[PDB]
């Protein structure tokens, strides 16, 4: 697995160098917003249950053909796939969200997993649109939450939605 | 590759668990480190080239056979891949500091490193030595927590070779 | 158990079959230990329902989870969580003390996921179980080539359908096996009303 | 082990392997005899890049033969997006042209009959366009007059076998795949005795292409769409024949010029004689 | 017990290992967090009288049909079990604060949490309301990291309650 | 498994109350002296090599009984699980100085270990002698290490101390 | 999906073993059986419309807090949903009545339920309410064994809810 | 104890199986090559005071600095020791010989030899040299068959160590 320093390491050695003081540097930065960071994965896991139920009850809201009979998240043993399936991209996108980097997510979730739905034969448009959903949610805890001091996360922002957008595309 | 981070997160993965205050206290440990860490991956950076010639030396000057014709610190190619060697060792040494933990030397250095040596006649004690003499001269190149790091992985690399 | 029976899991199955392996599997690793809905590997379980894993690399995900690690190599001894991998992945008990030996020091080049995958990748696993078999108790039967004191030990190992091999009382937790493999002294504890 | 998610754990490059097993590895745990899942004929797992060659090498010895390789990521990008070629633009020429009416038709018959690869312009078929050009002749004439050149013969016919060039030619002369082991083996059968050229003209002369284009209509794809006396399984034959916008027939490929289509496919529809 | 220091040292047990600079940086982070936790959990002890009780009414002033006369929030001994079981709840915060992990809230109130629940016709939601409660009002004791732990180990209970 | 803090805790729990202010500032003393516990275990950490072959010499050099045929420690096969004993009770020693609290050395290792070694007719003295050897040259490490801050360490080299006699103890 | 024939076929199966006298008699059980479960599988078809709305009311009724504003029971689509949701139950409770088992039960309502309530906030009380209340009139719709058969499979989904 | 008699045995009851016709041909093998063996075996066995004395002096001539003070040749005490060390792997060669198998050597030298070599920085390079030498004698001792079997077990040494 790797992090954003890990990553650096592993291009430094492909040129048989210690790091740049390019590479050095951008990773002093990473440490400089490592409390920003570790407020972001904080916005996540804290209200990780919400995130996946507020995303799930619009989901349905839009595409009332998943909970008819013949539709993907019916009967009660599919919803629960499919909630159970939001949970854990939900999941990866955090780890990456405190790694610096989007491999986990990437090597043990998403890449593949389209395959993995395609034979399911579940629509892999919904679970798209769901993902985007949970980015909307997560992001807006992200950037609105207990007391935390006031400053600038936009940064982070984009760097979740960035992983919540690969989730998407790989999968769509 | 073995960090903090990258553990927490294998520690969650696995219990099929978001990231909690618990993983999160510890990241913060890594994080609140790196000033430390990063000194020390400097010093050792700009002073790799004369680190490396004097712990080359110093496996000679504590093997002095070893530079006796028909022995294997004799001729250039010997003595090339000697300083190649060390030069590995320190880069990794850095790297671990840089990294927040000993991934890259687990990964490049001591996953398989006693089969090789063994298959090439390349003694474990040569190496030790050439790292008790980088240990000797970072004494003065650091000093607080940065030579705490540096020491803390310089000594990894000498267990990992007994 | 006489010969219990080992449920086999076929292709194109619905899904009772599918649910009735998933509970067969969790009553073989876990024992009769209670498991909470929220320490469920929905992942793995997934997985099976797909058709993505066999009945086996289930079985792998499932004994190199943290929960798996958490009650059977955190809370016991290192010889005490090779009798139990034993009693779990290969539904016997321990043949010799060098088998024992083998293990730990297997497990202690290697570390834990390798210990585990040396189970499953057993050329006795892949003979006995296949791909699409559960693990079942196989102790209770003489194979060709088995010690005759293999029945008593895994008698010894498994305390009827009631046991508990997570019990902190105080024997749970200690060799019940290793204190007489070492050498020619004896049987195994029958918890002894039988 | 089958269709994957998601690539590397530690960080990886998932590659997913096939092969056909012996009972060696995988048997059921039965009184007899070693066997393995039917269904599990040829099996495919997913092995990160160091576990690799130590699993390809056990897999050769207890046994069995890999069939592929190939890396996760790629095979994770689904099958083609067909948006462009469900339904196509037709591209017809009329009486008396505009002259770069005639330059719209050119271009499209080169894409279409060729396959998509490059035609470099050294390579172009001048003279015939000079008879399109004139009238001289129709834009039937160059779809024949382009397959019996050698820039069609050295691409597509020379370097693989029968089998592939015909599956080639339903694709590029009639736009939709092979429906039977029966058409393969009645065109295979005509070259051998009439030759390359009969063999060509079969396809142009026929009664499904001509209803279909008629004679100033450039061959587009119709595959994606349901036609007469197709069979079922010929709609998902042009999934495995054509392989998005970007792709192209190729013969410059690494491992050459080969199939896509698996022999095995193509009696699912039908096996009779002759 | 599910903390910080458990954490690394089950990890280094389970490959065989001594605990290297990984390790002994995660515990760093777990004793450097140690201030702000023990000042929420100060603050949540000797406050925890009036925030069992605000939370115990707030859960009757959000489900007032509950206080009405065979009900479950009727009776000395149901609304007596309620205020023990949200003091359960704060204690065990208390002690996940001081122990550095979410171990106590594991081990003490998350395993088994619903299957008790439901035997006993106890709902989250009640639960979660004396918990966003005791969210509210935590607000104006603590601040700066201190109120980021507290808030931490609340939403984390909320969290086992969804 | 129980580190310092939370054996407090199940002891107050045991009570049925939140922790005393006398467990409260224990516990923050804990807090206070924690640098010095990182290099401590830092010490055993960065020597354990030299303190096993130090230990062994040293053993070896006493009972000269083990490495004759007929001996504990005879032929290589014995030697090296002698070697590796050694190494997993440093190992047990080290993770209880790093957590203050002796359990994971008691309940993981200690647990059965003489009764073991008399099934095996491996000499428990001979075990208890090797356990005090390593404690002398790892105490020796721990008062007298590379460039770190001078202080009072003696707290600490006691509690090391107890880790190594509770092992002896429980084992001769 | 569990019926009496679909077992022991399982159980044939899995010992690589014809069916037997011991498992033509079960199955003699179920087709025995069929008469008093489709009677009330015919009742209980013909009168959904009306079991349906009674058993929506009562979930109001006995918590009449859910129709005020803010609430679960309040505005057409909460009120929708309930009804389609009991009507669900009543579906399955028939096809497992025809079926000779509980695995349409099983398969499409029990597998997965309280990961699916406890999401969306749906209380099992109400269930369980809905469904006392559809065995309340079912009394009078039948007697003897397709009564029985009704109860039967009623009682399994409260237990299912408890 | 690996010999060619216990080998067909495990074998054959691994397989819950009589001895037959392949195995008792497999212990004919041992019984007629025992004859070699054990004339190379008496030939080491009386030899085995000077064989010692000789490989020992080759380890000092070839790595002579061994010898020097401060040095893992020096004093009597490693001297002695290293003898020893000689004359166990001669022991365990006429073992091996007379066993029909490398059992001896196998579970007494080869079970954990670079673990202990490396605790105690004794260099394989030595022990190698001095079976390099022994066998160099041996070719004078011995011819024939049993040359060729005391060369089997001293080369097997020699691979046990690299
Ligand atoms: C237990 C693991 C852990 C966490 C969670 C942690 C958080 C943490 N967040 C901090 C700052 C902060 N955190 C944020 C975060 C935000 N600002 C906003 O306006 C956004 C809504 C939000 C975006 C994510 C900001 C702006 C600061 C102040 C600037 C800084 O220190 O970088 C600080 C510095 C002290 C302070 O200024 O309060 C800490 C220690 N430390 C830890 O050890
Ligand atoms: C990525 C980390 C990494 C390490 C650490 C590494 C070690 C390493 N050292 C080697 C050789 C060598 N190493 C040395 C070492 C020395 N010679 C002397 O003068 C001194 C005594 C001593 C230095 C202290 C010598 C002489 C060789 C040549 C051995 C041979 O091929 O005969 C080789 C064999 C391949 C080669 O010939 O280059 C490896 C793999 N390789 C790696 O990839
Ligand atoms: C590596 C981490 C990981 C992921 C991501 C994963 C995905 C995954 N989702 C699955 C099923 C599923 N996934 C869903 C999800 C959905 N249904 C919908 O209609 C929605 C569009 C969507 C929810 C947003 C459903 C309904 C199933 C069950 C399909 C079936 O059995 O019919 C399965 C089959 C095994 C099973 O059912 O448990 C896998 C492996 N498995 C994993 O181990
Ligand atoms: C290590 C090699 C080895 C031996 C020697 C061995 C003995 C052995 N004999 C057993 C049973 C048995 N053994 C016998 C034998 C006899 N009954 C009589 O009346 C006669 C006096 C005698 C035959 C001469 C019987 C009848 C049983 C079954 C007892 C029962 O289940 O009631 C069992 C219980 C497991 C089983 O039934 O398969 C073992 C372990 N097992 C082994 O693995
Ligand atoms: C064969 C069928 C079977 C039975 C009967 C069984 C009993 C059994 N009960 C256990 C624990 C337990 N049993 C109880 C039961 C009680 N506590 C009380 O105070 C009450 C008096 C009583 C409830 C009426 C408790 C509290 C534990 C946990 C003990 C502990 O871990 O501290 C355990 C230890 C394993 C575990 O905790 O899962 C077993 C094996 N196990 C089985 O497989
Ligand atoms: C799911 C239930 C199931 C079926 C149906 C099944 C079929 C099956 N038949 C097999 C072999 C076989 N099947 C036959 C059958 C025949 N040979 C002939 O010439 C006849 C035409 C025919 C008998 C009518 C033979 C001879 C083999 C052995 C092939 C070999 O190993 O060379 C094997 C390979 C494993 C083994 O040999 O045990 C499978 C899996 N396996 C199953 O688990
Ligand atoms: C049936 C008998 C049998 C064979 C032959 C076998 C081969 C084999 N070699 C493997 C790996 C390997 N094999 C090598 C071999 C080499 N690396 C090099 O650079 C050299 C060119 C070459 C040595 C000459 C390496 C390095 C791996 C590990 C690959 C990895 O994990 O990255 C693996 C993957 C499993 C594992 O790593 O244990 C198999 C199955 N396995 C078997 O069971
Ligand atoms: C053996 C008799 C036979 C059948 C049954 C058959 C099916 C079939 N349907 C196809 C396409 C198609 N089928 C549909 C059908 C639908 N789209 C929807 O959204 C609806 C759910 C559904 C209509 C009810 C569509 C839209 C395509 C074109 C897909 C594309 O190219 O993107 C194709 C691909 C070839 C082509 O497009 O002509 C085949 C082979 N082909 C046959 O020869
Ligand atoms: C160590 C951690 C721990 C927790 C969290 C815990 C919860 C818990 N709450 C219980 C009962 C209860 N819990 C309540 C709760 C409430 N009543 C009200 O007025 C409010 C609505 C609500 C408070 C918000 C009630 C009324 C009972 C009695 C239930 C009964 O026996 O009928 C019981 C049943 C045993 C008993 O009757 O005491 C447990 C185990 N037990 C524990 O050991
Ligand atoms: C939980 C952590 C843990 C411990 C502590 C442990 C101890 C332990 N030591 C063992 C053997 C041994 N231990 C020794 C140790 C010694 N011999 C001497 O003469 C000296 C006095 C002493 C070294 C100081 C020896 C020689 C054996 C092998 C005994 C034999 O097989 O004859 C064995 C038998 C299995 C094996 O040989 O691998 C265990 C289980 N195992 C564990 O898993
Ligand atoms: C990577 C994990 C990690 C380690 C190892 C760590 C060590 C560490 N040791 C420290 C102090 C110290 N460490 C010692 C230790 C000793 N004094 C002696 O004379 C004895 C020989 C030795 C006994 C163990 C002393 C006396 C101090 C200064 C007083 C104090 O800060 O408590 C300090 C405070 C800064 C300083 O004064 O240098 C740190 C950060 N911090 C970390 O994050
Ligand atoms: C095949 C078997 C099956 C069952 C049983 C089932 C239950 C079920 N009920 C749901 C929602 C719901 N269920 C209700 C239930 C009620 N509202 C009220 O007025 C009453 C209090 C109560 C009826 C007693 C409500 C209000 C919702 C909407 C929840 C939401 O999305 O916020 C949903 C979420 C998807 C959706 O919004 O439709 C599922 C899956 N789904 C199934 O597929
Ligand atoms: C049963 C088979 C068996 C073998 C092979 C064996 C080897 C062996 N050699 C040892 C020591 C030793 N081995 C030597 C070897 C040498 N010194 C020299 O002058 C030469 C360079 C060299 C001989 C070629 C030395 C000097 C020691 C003492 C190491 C020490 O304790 O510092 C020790 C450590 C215990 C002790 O001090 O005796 C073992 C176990 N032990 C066994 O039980």
């Amino acid at each position: 697995m790797q992090d954003a320093f890990t990553k650096a390491i592993v291009a430094a050695d492909l040129r048989g160098s210690f790091l740049s003081e390019q590479e050095l540097n951008q990773l002093t930065n990473l440490v400089k917003e490592s409390n920003k960071r570790l407020d972001a994965v904080n916005a996540i896991t804290g209200n990780a249950a919400e995130i996946i139920s507020d995303a799930a009850h619009k989901l349905f809201a839009e595409q009332t053909d998943l909970i008819r009979p013949g539709g993907n998240a019916y009967p009660n043993r599919r919803m629960a796939a499919c909630l159970r399936d939001m949970e854990i991209i939900l999941r990866y996108v955090s780890y990456a969200l405190l790694a610096g980097d989007a491999s986990v997510l990437e090597d043990r979730c998403l890449n593949g997993l389209k395959e993995t739905y395609v034979a399911l034969g579940t629509p892999t448009r919904s679970v798209a649109r769901a993902v985007q959903l949970m980015k909307e949610t997560a992001i807006g805890y992200v950037n609105s939450p207990s007391g935390v001091t006031r400053g600038d996360c936009s940064a982070l922002v984009n760097e979740a939605a960035t992983y919540f957008d690969k989730a998407a595309a790989s999968i769509a | 590759m073995k960090t903090v981070i990258t553990e927490v997160i294998a520690s969650a993965d696995s219990q099929g668990r978001f990231l909690n205050n618990t993983e999160l206290q510890a990241a913060n440990g890594r994080f609140q480190r790196a000033t430390a860490s990063m000194e020390a991956a400097r010093a050792l950076t700009s002073n790799a080239d004369s680190l490396v010639k004097g712990a080359v030396q110093e496996v000679y000057n504590k093997f002095p056979y070893l530079t006796q014709p028909g022995q294997m610190g004799y001729g250039d190619t010997n003595q090339a891949k000697c300083a190649r060697d060390i030069s590995h060792y320190l880069r990794f040494i850095t790297y671990s500091l840089v990294a927040g933990g000993t991934g890259p030397l687990d990964d490049y250095i001591v996953a398989g490193l006693r089969e090789v040596n063994r298959t090439f006649n390349l003694s474990p004690s040569w190496y030790i030595e050439a790292l008790k003499h980088i240990k000797g001269k970072v004494g003065s190149q650091l000093s607080g927590q940065p030579l705490t790091e540096a020491n803390a992985y310089i000594d990894y690399c000498i267990n990992a070779l007994s | 158990i006489a010969p219990d029976q080992g449920v086999e899991l076929r292709p194109n199955f619905t899904e009772a079959d599918v649910i009735t392996v998933i509970r067969a599997a969790y009553k073989q690793l876990f024992g009769n230990t209670y498991i909470l809905e929220s320490e469920r590997v929905i992942q793995a379980e997934s997985l099976l329902r797909n058709g993505s894993i066999s009945v086996r690399e289930f079985i792998r995900i499932l004994a190199k989870s943290d929960l798996y690690k958490e009650r059977f190599f955190r809370c016991t001894s290192n010889n005490r969580f090779i009798e139990l991998n034993l009693k779990h992945l290969l539904g016997r008990a321990p043949y010799n003390q060098g088998e024992i030996a083998e293990h730990l020091d297997r497990y202690c080049q290697s570390g834990y996921d390798a210990e585990i995958d040396s189970y499953i990748d057993s050329d006795e696993y892949r003979r006995v179980f296949g791909e699409n078999t559960v693990p079942y108790f196989r102790g209770f039967k003489y194979q060709v080539g088995q010690s005759a004191a293999a029945f008593e030990r895994m008698r010894a190992l498994y305390s009827g359908d009631a046991g508990s091999d997570t019990d902190r009382n105080q024997n749970g937790q200690r060799t019940e096996l290793t204190s007489g493999l070492a050498d020619p002294a004896q049987p195994v504890r029958a918890r002894t009303d039988y | 082990m089958n269709v994957l998610t998601t690539s590397s754990q530690r960080g990886g490059k998932l590659f997913k392997v096939t092969m056909t097993l012996s009972p060696a590895l995988s048997h059921h745990p039965w009184p007899s005899l070693d066997t393995y899942e039917p269904s599990q004929n040829s099996y495919s797992v997913v092995v990160p890049l160091d576990r690799l060659l130590a699993e390809m090498t056990y897999i050769k010895n207890k046994g069995g033969r890999v069939l592929d390789i190939s890396p996760a990521d790629l095979e994770a990008l689904g099958p083609p997006d067909i948006s462009s070629v469900a339904i196509p633009l037709k591209v017809e020429l009329w009486a008396k042209a505009d002259v770069s009416d005639v330059q719209a038709a050119i271009v499209a018959a080169y894409k279409q009959i060729f396959g998509n690869t490059y035609v470099l312009e050294s390579e172009r078929l001048t003279s015939a366009e000079s008879l399109l050009r004139n009238g001289s002749i129709s834009v039937r004439e160059f779809v024949r007059l382009l397959a019996k050149s050698e820039l069609y013969k050295e691409r597509f016919f020379f370097c693989t076998s029968n089998n592939r060039f015909t599956e080639l030619n339903f694709k590029h002369f009639l736009g939709r795949a092979p429906y039977n082991q029966s058409e393969i083996a009645a065109h295979l059968d005509r070259y051998q005795t009439f030759g390359y050229d009969a063999e060509i003209d079969s396809y142009i002369d026929s009664d499904e292409y001509i209803q279909a284009f008629g004679e100033n209509v450039v061959p587009y794809y119709r595959g994606f769409k349901s036609q007469s006396g197709q069979t079922v399984e010929s709609f998902n034959r042009m999934f495995k024949l054509y392989r998005g916008d970007a792709g192209s027939d190729t013969n410059l490929n690494l491992q050459g010029q080969k199939r896509r289509v698996d022999p095995k496919n193509l009696l699912r529809s039908g096996r009779g004689i002759v």
